[PDB]
C-alpha cells in the first residue's frame, strides 16, 4: 500500500547535445593494453623483483643522497677563491 | 557492605551470562537494585546521617517506576510476536 | 573490622523523632524539588504503559 | 639512565600476556575445554605480542643508554613481527613490521602517554615573551636570540659565522 | 604622470596602526587567558545570598557543645 | 515554563481525539518560540560569570547551563516541527510520519530530564533526571510499537540502560560512603591531593558515557539508532548525548585521566573504521555521532573546556538536525519506500538525487563538508577550538589520532555526497506537489547558518569573553 | 556600523528564503512577500545580537 | 524575624543597586510596570496568532481552515501564562539590580519607611518558625534563574533580603 506519489511525472534523463561523427576507430586491443596499464596498481603483487625495485628506489637511493647532503653540508665555499686556497671550510 | 555487595555481583552475573530466560534478566536488575540500596543504608546507619536513607527511598521509588515500565515494555513486545522464546 | 562499636548515650534529643519522621522532614522542607521530581516521575510512570499498552480508537 | 632489568620486565610481561590471553579465551568461548580449541590462538597472541614488546623495548633502551621514541619504534617493530608472522607470507610480515613500528615510533615520540604529561604542557609552562636576559626555556619566545646560542645550535658555516660580515670585513 | 601611489610614510604609519591593533588584541587575548585561570570568591562562583560556606545541619537535637571553628 | 507545558498538554491529550495530535503539536512548537523569545533576557543575570546556586544547593544555574538550555529548546522546536507538519498532502505521507498520540508529552518529558541532568548539582538530583531522561527515552523508543524492530529496540534499550543506572548508582553510593557527602562541590585540590577518588570518579563518568555509547560499548545503540522509526533517531541520538556530555564538562571530574584518554582514542578509532563499510543510512549516521561524540569525549580532560565545547555542541546539533531533515526530504524522490517507520534504509537509494533536486545536493554537500570540516564552514571552526584546547594541555598522541580519525570519516561522509551526485535514468519530469513551506523554511535556515555563521565568531568571543570570564 | 550589520543580517534572510524557494523546486521570485517577511526577522537577530555585544563591550570598558 | 544565618549585604547582581534579594511575590506582581502588562498582552495575542498564521503558512488538511475555538481557547490561556512568566522575570531582575530599577529602589525605600514607622516588620510577620524560614529562603533565593525550567515563587515572609 505504500507507494510514491501518483502526483510524480518522470520523463527520461537526455543529456542532448549534437551526436558528432565518431572520429575514432576504436581499437579493442589497444583499450585493453590500456586499461591493463592504467589500473596496474590493482593487481600489483611484492614479488623478488618489484620488491628489489621498491627496496633500491625507497630505500637505497634517500640514503645515499642524505648521507651526501647531511656529509656536504657548508662544505663548500666558491665565491673569488684564488690559487693555494681551500675551497673546503672543514 | 557483605550481603548487598554479594546480591549485586551474583544478580549482575547472572543477567550477563543469562541464557536461560528474560525474567531472570528482570529479576538481577531488581536485586542489583536491591543489593546496592543495602550497602547505602548500612552505611548511612554507621555514619548516624540522613542523606543515605534518603537516597535508598528515592530509589525505591525509582526501581517501583522502573519496574512499572520495564513490564510495559516487554508487554508491549509480547504482542507482537505471541512467545518469548529469549 | 573485628573490633566492637562503643554505644553511648547522650539526653539532648528531647522529641520523638524517629527516622520516618526525619525523612518525611528533609524530602518535604530541605528537597521539596526531589519530592516534586519524583511526582513527575510518577506521572510518567503513569502515562507512559498506557501510551504504549493501549490501542486508542 | 640505569638500566630496565630486562630479565624481571620481561617475565612479569609474560605472566600479564598470559593472563590477558586467558581472559579474551574466555569472552570468546561465551561470544560464540573447547575455549582453548577454538581460541584461535589468542593467548599465544597475547603472550608473544607481551614478551616481544618488553623486551625489545628493555633491550634497546639498555643498550642505547637512552629513553625516547626508538625504544619504542624497535618494540612495536618487534610486535609487528609477531602479529605478522601469523600471516605466513613475507610481504605481510615485513608490512606488519614496518608499520607497527612507526605506529608505535610516532607513539614513543609524542610522549609514550595516551594521556597527557600535565607539568610539562604548554598550559603548565612558562610562557609569553622572556624578562630581561633569561634562558629560553621551550615554550617561550624572544625578540632576539644570543649569536652563539645560534652558532652552536645550527653550527658553524652555510652563511653562519660567530661575526656579521660587514663588521669582520670593515677595514681598520 | 599616471602613477599616484600613496606616499612612502602613509603606508608605513598606516601599516604600524595596523601591527598596533594587532599587539593590542594579542595582549587582551593574554590577559583573558590569565582572568579565566585565577580564582573567584564564593559568593561569586557559588552563592551571592547565602554567601557563608559554613553548614548548621539539623535543629531538632541540637546539643550544646557540637558547634566547632 | 516547561513544567507548565507538561501539565497542561497532559490535560489536553487526555481531552482530544487523534485527529488532533498535529494541532497540539504546532500549538507546543509555537509556544517554546515564544518563551525562547520573551524569556530570553534572563541571561543578563550570568554577567561576569556570576554562578547562582538554587532549590536548596541541588540545582546550579551558570552561563553556561543556560545556553546548553537554549540550545535544547532551539532542538526540540525544530525536532516537534518535523511532526507538527506535513512534507507532503498525499497518503502515502500520512501513513509515514503520523505524530502518536503520547509522544509529544514524552518528549517535553525527556526535555525536562535533559535540563535537571545539565543543572544537578548534587548527585540524588542527578540520579533522579537520568532515571527521568532514561524512563522517557525508553517509552520513546517504544511508543511506535507496530514495528517490531522499534519494540525490540526498545527492550535492548531498556536492559542496557538499567545495568549503566546501576553502575551509576553504585558509583554514587560509592562516593557517599568515602565522603558521607552526595555533592561534588565538597570537592578541593586539598581533598583530591589527600585521597584517591580516581577509581570512584571515573566508574561515573564510565557509567554515564556508556549511555551515551562510547567504544567499546556501542553496537547496542548503533542498533538501536537503526531500529527505530526515523524521526524518533532524530531525537534520541541527540538530547542524551547533549545533557550527559554537557553535565560532565561542567563537573570536570576525569581531567588527565589515563582510562578517559584510552577510551577517547579507542572511540575516534572505531567510530571512523567501523563506517566505513556501512550501507543503511542511519548506521552511518550514528557511527558520525560516535566519532563526533570521541570528539567531544577529549575536552573532558582539561580544564576551561567551556567555549570549545559549546561551540563544538551547537554546530554539531545543527549539522545534526540538517543531514537528518536533508535525508528526510529526499524521500519524496526515491521509487520504493521500503517501510512506513523507515522509508529509505540504503545510501545507494540516494542515487542521482542532483538530477531531482539540485539544491538539495547543494544543502546536502554542505553539511557534508561542515561534517569533514572544510573552512569557512562551522565544522572547521569546531574542530579547530579542540585542537586548540588539546595542544593547549599537551595531548600531541590524541591529536595525530584525531587528524587520522577525521581523515578517515571522511570518506564515509563522502559516500553520501558521492551517490548523490551520481546520475538516475528516470529523471523527474514534473509535478504540482509543494514540499512543506515551514519545514523547507527551516532547513534552509540550518544550511545558512552553517554556511555563514564564520562571520559572527569574533564578535561571539567578544560575547563569551564577558559572560564566561 | 549598525546599519551595515542589519544590511548583513537581511541577507542572511534573503539567502534563507532563496533556499527555500529553490528547495521546493520553485522560481527564485515565487512569493516576493517572503523574501520581505524572512529579511525583517534575521534584522531582527542581527539586532539582538548588535544590541548584546554593544553591551558587552561596554561592560568590559565600564571595568577600568 | 531574626535571621539565622549570615548573608551577602547589598551585593551588586548588576549595575544597579540592590533593592531584594528575595522579593516577595506580592512585590513583584506590584511593582511591575505598564510595559510589562503590554508583555503579558503581547503573548496573550501572539500566542493563538502565532498559531493562526502558522496554518496559514501550511494547512493541516490542505485546505486552510480557521483553527477551532477549542485551540484558540488554550491558546490565550497558555499565552497569558508565558506573558505572566515573562512579566515576573523582568521586575524579579529589577528587584536584583540588573535592569534600571530607579523608580523601584525609590518606591521601596518610601515603602519600608511607612512600614518601619508603623513598627511593623519589614519584610512581614512569617506563621513559619525561623528555621523553616530559612529554608524556604533557600528555596526560593534565586529560583527565576528556572523560569525556563519550573515555576517557583516566594510566598513565605522570610528575613533573608540581602538588604542592610
Ligand atoms: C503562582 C500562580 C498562582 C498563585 C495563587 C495565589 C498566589 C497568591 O497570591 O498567594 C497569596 C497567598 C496568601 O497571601 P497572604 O495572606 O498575604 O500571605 C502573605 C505570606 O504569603 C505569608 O507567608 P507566611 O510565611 O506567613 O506563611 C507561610 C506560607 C507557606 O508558603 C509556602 O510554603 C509555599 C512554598 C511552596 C512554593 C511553591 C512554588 C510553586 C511551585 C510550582 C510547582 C513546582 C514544581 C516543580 C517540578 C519540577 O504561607 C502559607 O502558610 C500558605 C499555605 C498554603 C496556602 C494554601 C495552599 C494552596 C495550594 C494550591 C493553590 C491553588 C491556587 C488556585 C489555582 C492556581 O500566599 C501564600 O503563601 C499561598 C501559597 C501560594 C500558592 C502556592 C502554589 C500556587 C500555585 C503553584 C504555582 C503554579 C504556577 C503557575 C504560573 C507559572 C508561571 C506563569
Ligand atoms: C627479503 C627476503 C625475501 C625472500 C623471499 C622472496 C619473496 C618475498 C619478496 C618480498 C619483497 C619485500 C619488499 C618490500 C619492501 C622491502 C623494504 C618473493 O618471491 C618472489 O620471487 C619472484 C621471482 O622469482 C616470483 O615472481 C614470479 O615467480 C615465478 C612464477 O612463474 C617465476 O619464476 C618468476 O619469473 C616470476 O617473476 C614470485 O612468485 C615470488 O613470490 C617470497 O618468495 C617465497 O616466499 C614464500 C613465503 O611467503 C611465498 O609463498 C610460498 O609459495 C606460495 C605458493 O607459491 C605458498 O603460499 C606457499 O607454498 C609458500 O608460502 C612465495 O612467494 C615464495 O616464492
Ligand atoms: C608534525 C608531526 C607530529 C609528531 C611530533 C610531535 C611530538 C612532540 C615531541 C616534543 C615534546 C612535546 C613538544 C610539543 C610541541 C607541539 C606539539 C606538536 C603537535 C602535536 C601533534 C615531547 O617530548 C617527548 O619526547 C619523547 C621522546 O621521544 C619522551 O618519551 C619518553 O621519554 C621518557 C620520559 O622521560 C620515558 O622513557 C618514556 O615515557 C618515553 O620514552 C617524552 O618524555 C617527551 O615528553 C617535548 O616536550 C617537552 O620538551 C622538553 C625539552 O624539549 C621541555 O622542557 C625543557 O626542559 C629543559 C630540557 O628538558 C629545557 O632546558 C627547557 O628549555 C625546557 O623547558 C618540556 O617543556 C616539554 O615541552
Ligand atoms: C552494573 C555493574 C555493577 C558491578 C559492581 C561491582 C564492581 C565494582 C567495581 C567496579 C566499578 C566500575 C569499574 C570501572 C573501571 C575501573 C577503571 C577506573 O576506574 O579508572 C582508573 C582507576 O584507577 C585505579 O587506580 C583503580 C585500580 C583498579 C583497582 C585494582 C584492580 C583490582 C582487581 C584485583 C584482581 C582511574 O585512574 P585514572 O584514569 O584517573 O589514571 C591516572 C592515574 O591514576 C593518576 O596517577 C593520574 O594522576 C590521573 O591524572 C589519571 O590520569
Ligand atoms: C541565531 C539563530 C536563531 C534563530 C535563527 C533561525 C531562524 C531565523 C529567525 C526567525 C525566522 C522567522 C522567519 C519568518 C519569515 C519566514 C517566511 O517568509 O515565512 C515562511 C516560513 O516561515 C516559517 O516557517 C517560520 C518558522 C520559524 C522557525 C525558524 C527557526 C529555524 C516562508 O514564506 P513562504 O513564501 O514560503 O510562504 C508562502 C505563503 O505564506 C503561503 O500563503 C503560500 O500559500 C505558501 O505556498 C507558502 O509558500
Ligand atoms: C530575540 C531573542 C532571540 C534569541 C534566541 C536564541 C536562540 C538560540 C538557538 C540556537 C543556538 C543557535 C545559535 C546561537 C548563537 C550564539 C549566541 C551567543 O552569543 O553565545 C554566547 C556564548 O558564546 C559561546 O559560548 C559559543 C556559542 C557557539 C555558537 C556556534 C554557532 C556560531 C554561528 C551562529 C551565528 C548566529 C546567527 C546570526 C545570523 C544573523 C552566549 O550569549 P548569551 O548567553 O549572553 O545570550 C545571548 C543573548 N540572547 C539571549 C538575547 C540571545
Ligand atoms: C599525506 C600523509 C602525510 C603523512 C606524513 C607522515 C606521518 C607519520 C608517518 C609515520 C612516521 C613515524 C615516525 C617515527 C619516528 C621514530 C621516533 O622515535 O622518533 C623519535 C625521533 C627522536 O626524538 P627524540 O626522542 O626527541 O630525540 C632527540 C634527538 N635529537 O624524532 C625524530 O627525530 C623524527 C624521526 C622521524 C622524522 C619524520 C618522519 C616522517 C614524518
Ligand atoms: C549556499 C547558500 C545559498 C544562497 C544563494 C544566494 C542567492 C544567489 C545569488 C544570485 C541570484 O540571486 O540570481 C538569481 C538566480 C535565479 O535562478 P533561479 O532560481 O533558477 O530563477 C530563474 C528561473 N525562473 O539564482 C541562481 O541561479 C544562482 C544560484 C546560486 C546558488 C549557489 C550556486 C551553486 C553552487 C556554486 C558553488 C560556489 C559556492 C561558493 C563558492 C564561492
Ligand atoms: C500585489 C501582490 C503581488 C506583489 C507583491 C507586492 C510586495 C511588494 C514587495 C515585494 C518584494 C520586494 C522586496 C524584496 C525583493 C525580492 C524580489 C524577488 O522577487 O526576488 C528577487 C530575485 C528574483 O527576482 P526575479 O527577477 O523576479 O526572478 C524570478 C525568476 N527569475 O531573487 C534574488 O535575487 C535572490 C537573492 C537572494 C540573496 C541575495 C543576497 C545579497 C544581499
Amino acid at each position: 500500500e505504500l507507494k510514491p506519489s501518483s502526483a510524480i511525472q518522470r520523463g527520461p534523463l537526455n543529456k542532448g547535445g549534437w551526436d558528432a561523427p565518431h572520429a575514432l576507430h576504436n581499437d579493442g586491443a589497444i583499450d585493453r593494453y590500456a586499461h591493463w596499464r592504467t589500473f596496474y596498481q590493482e593487481r600489483f603483487k611484492y614479488t623478488r623483483a618489484t620488491g628489489k625495485s621498491t627496496l633500491i628506489f625507497l630505500v637505497a637511493f634517500p640514503a645515499l643522497i642524505g648521507y651526501v647532503a647531511y656529509q656536504s653540508e657548508g662544505l663548500f665555499e666558491f665565491a673569488g677563491k684564488r690559487r693555494g686556497e681551500s675551497v673546503t671550510t672543514r | 557492605m557483605f550481603i548487598g555487595t554479594i546480591i549485586l555481583v551474583l544478580s549482575f552475573l547472572g543477567f550477563v551470562f543469562n541464557r536461560r530466560n528474560i525474567i531472570l534478566a528482570f529479576i538481577c536488575l531488581e536485586t542489583m537494585l536491591l543489593g546496592i540500596n543495602l550497602i547505602l543504608l548500612r552505611n548511612s546507619v554507621l555514619f548516624d546521617d540522613i542523606s543515605g536513607s534518603l537516597f535508598a527511598i528515592v530509589i525505591i521509588i525509582l526501581a517501583g517506576v522502573e519496574s512499572a515500565i520495564g513490564l510495559s515494555l516487554l508487554v508491549s513486545y509480547y504482542r507482537l510476536r505471541g512467545v518469548i522464546n529469549s | 573490622n573485628d573490633y566492637n562499636t562503643i554505644i553511648t548515650q547522650d539526653w539532648f534529643n528531647i522529641e520523638n523523632t524517629t527516622l520516618l519522621t526525619t525523612i518525611g522532614n528533609v524530602l518535604l522542607t530541605n528537597n521539596a524539588f526531589i519530592l516534586l521530581v519524583l511526582a513527575i516521575v510518577l506521572l510518567l510512570g503513569i502515562i507512559g504503559p498506557i501510551s504504549i499498552t493501549m490501542k486508542h480508537k | 639512565f640505569h638500566p630496565y632489568n630486562t630479565l624481571g620486565l620481561a617475565t612479569q610481561s609474560a605472566m600479564v600476556g598470559l593472563g590477558a590471553g586467558v581472559v579474551a579465551a574466555a569472552a570468546r568461548n561465551s561470544l560464540a575445554l573447547t575455549t582453548f580449541s577454538k581460541s584461535g590462538g589468542v593467548v599465544t597472541i597475547f603472550t608473544g605480542a607481551s614478551i616481544a614488546y618488553v623486551f625489545t623495548y628493555c633491550s634497546a633502551a639498555n643498550l642505547r643508554e637512552r629513553k625516547d621514541g626508538w625504544n619504542h619504534m624497535w618494540a612495536g617493530a618487534a610486535t609487528g613481527a609477531v602479529l605478522g608472522a601469523r600471516t605466513k607470507l613475507v610481504p605481510a610480515f615485513i608490512g606488519w613490521t614496518v608499520l607497527c613500528g612507526a605506529a608505535c615510533g610516532l607513539f614513543g615520540w609524542t610522549g609514550a602517554r595516551f594521556n597527557a604529561d600535565r607539568k610539562a604542557s604548554l598550559e603548565q609552562s612558562p610562557k609569553g615573551f622572556v624578562q630581561e636576559d633569561a634562558h629560553q626555556t621551550f615554550w617561550e619566545v624572544v625578540h632576539r636570540r644570543p649569536l652563539s646560542l645560534t652558532v652552536e645550535q645550527l653550527g658553524e658555516g652555510r652563511g653562519i659565522n660567530a661575526v656579521p660580515i660587514a663588521t669582520a670585513t670593515e677595514a681598520p | 604622470t599616471f602613477f599616484h601611489p600613496k606616499s612612502r610614510e602613509d603606508i608605513l604609519n598606516e601599516e604600524a596602526k595596523i601591527v598596533q591593533a594587532l599587539n593590542n588584541q594579542r595582549e587582551l587575548t593574554i590577559k583573558m587567558h590569565e582572568l579565566k585561570r585565577e580564582e573567584k570568591d564564593y559568593a561569586h562562583s557559588y552563592s551571592p545570598l547565602f554567601s557563608d560556606p559554613v553548614p548548621q545541619g539539623g535543629s531538632i537535637g541540637k546539643a550544646p557543645g557540637s558547634s566547632r571553628e | 515554563m516547561l513544567i507548565l507545558a507538561i501539565i497542561s498538554l497532559i490535560t489536553f491529550v487526555s481531552m482530544s481525539k487523534l485527529s488532533d495530535n498535529r494541532a497540539i503539536i504546532r500549538l507546543i512548537n509555537i509556544y517554546l518560540i515564544l518563551v525562547l523569545v520573551l524569556d530570553s533576557f534572563l541571561y543578563l543575570l550570568f554577567l561576569n560569570n556570576q554562578t547562582y546556586t538554587v532549590m536548596g544547593e541541588l540545582l546550579i544555574f551558570n552561563s553556561f547551563t543556560f545556553y546548553i538550555d537554549m540550545l535544547i529548546y532551539f532542538i526540540m522546536i525544530v525536532i516537534s516541527s518535523l511532526y507538527g507538519y506535513n512534507l507532503y498532502n498525499n497518503n502515502l505521507y500520512k501513513t509515514l510520519f503520523e505524530p502518536k498520540k503520547e509522544l509529544i508529552i514524552l518528549f517535553l518529558i525527556n526535555i525536562l530530564g535533559a535540563l535537571l541532568i545539565v543543572h544537578s548539582n548534587d548527585f540524588i538530583t542527578l540520579f533522579v533526571a537520568i532515571e527521568l531522561q532514561s524512563y522517557s527515552i525508553y517509552l520513546i523508543t517504544a511508543i511506535y510499537n507496530s514495528s517490531y524492530k522499534a519494540s525490540k529496540a526498545s527492550m535492548l534499550y531498556f536492559f542496557m540502560g538499567g545495568i549503566l543506572s546501576i553502575l551509576i548508582a553504585y558509583s554514587i553510593n560509592t562516593y557517599y560512603s568515602v565522603l558521607n557527602s552526595y555533592t561534588l562541590h565538597s570537592l578541593d585540590s586539598l581533598i583530591i591531593n589527600t585521597l584517591d577518588l580516581n577509581l570512584i570518579l571515573i566508574a561515573l563518568s564510565l557509567g554515564l558515557l556508556f549511555k551515551i555509547g562510547i567504544a567499546p560499548l556501542h553496537k547496542w545503540l548503533i542498533s538501536i539508532y537503526e531500529n527505530t522509526p526515523i524521526l524518533i533517531t532524530i531525537y534520541i541520538s541527540l538530547i542524551p548525548k547533549i545533557s550527559i556530555l554537557s553535565y560532565l564538562v561542567l563537573s570536570n571530574i576525569s581531567i588527565n585521566s589515563l582510562v578517559i584518554s584510552i577510551l577517547a582514542i579507542l572511540t575516534l578509532l572505531v567510530g571512523s573504521v567501523g563506517g566505513l563499510l556501512q550501507i543503511k543510512i542511519k548506521r552511518l549516521l550514528a557511527f558520525s555521532g560516535l566519532t563526533n561524540a570521541g570528539y567531544m569525549m577529549l575536552l573532558l580532560l582539561l580544564n576551561n573546556n567551556e567555549f570549545s565545547y559549546l561551540y563544538y555542541i551547537t554546530q554539531y546539533s545543527i549539522s545534526h538536525l540538517a543531514i537528518f531533515m536533508i535525508i528526510i526530504f529526499s524521500i519524496y524522490y526515491i521509487n520504493y519506500i521500503n517501510n512506513q517507520y523507515n522509508p529509505i534504509i540504503y545510501v545507494n537509494q540516494l542515487k542521482g538525487l542532483i538530477h531531482d533536486n539540485a539544491y538539495l545536493v547543494l544543502s546536502m554537500a554542505i553539511v557534508v563538508f561542515s561534517f569533514i570540516g572544510i573552512p569557512p564552514l562551522l565544522g572547521f571552526f569546531g574542530k579547530l577550538n579542540i585542537l586548540m584546547s588539546i595542544l593547549n594541555n599537551g595531548y600531541y598522541f590524541i591529536s595525530i589520532v584525531l587528524i587520522v580519525a577525521s581523515l578517515i570519516s571522511a570518506l564515509y561522509y563522502l559516500y553520501l555526497l558521492n551517490v548523490s551526485i551520481q546520475d538516475k535514468n528516470n529523471i523527474l519530469i514534473n509535478s504540482n506537489e509543494t514540499v512543506s513551506s515551514v519545514l523547507s523554511y527551516i532547513l534552509s535556515s540550518l544550511i545558512i547558518l552553517i554556511t555563514f555563521g564564520f562571520i559572527y565568531n569574533s564578535l561571539i568571543i567578544d560575547i563569551f569573553n564577558v559572560y564566561f570570564n | 556600523a549598525l546599519f551595515t550589520s542589519l544590511v548583513g543580517a537581511s541577507g542572511l534572510g534573503f539567502a534563507t528564503k532563496f533556499l527555500s524557494n529553490k528547495i521546493r523546486l520553485k522560481p527564485a521570485g515565487y512569493y516576493p512577500l517572503g523574501y520581505v517577511f524572512s529579511g525583517v526577522a534575521w534584522a531582527g537577530l542581527g539586532l539582538v545580537l548588535h544590541n548584546v555585544h554593544q553591551h558587552s563591550l561596554e561592560v568590559l570598558e565600564k571595568k577600568k | 524575624s531574626t535571621p539565622l544565618v549570615k548573608t551577602s549585604v547589598n551585593y551588586s547582581y548588576g549595575d544597579y543597586p540592590l533593592i531584594d534579594a528575595d522579593p516577595h511575590f506580592k512585590r513583584v506582581v506590584g511593582y511591575m510596570r505598564p510595559s510589562d502588562y503590554g508583555v503579558i498582552g503581547l503573548a496573550t495575542a501572539a500566542l493563538p496568532a502565532g498559531i493562526c498564521f502558522a496554518e496559514w503558512l501550511d494547512p493541516v488538511k490542505g485546505k486552510f481552515a480557521r483553527p477551532s475555538v477549542k485551540f484558540l481557547r488554550v491558546a490565550t490561556m497558555l499565552g497569558f501564562a508565558v506573558g505572566f512568566g515573562a512579566a515576573y522575570a523582568r521586575s524579579s531582575l529589577r528587584f536584583f539590580g540588573v535592569t534600571e530599577n530607579a523608580r523601584e529602589y525609590k518606591k521601596d525605600e518610601a515603602q519600608m519607611a511607612a512600614r518601619k514607622a508603623a513598627g511593623l516588620e519589614p519584610y512581614g510577620t512569617s506563621s513559619l518558625t525561623p528555621e523553616l524560614q530559612e529554608i524556604a529562603a533557600k528555596n526560593s533565593a534565586h529560583s527565576i534563574a528556572g523560569l525556563f525550567i519550573f515555576p517557583w515563587f516566594n510566598f513565605v515572609n522570610h528575613p533573608y533580603h540581602g538588604r542592610e
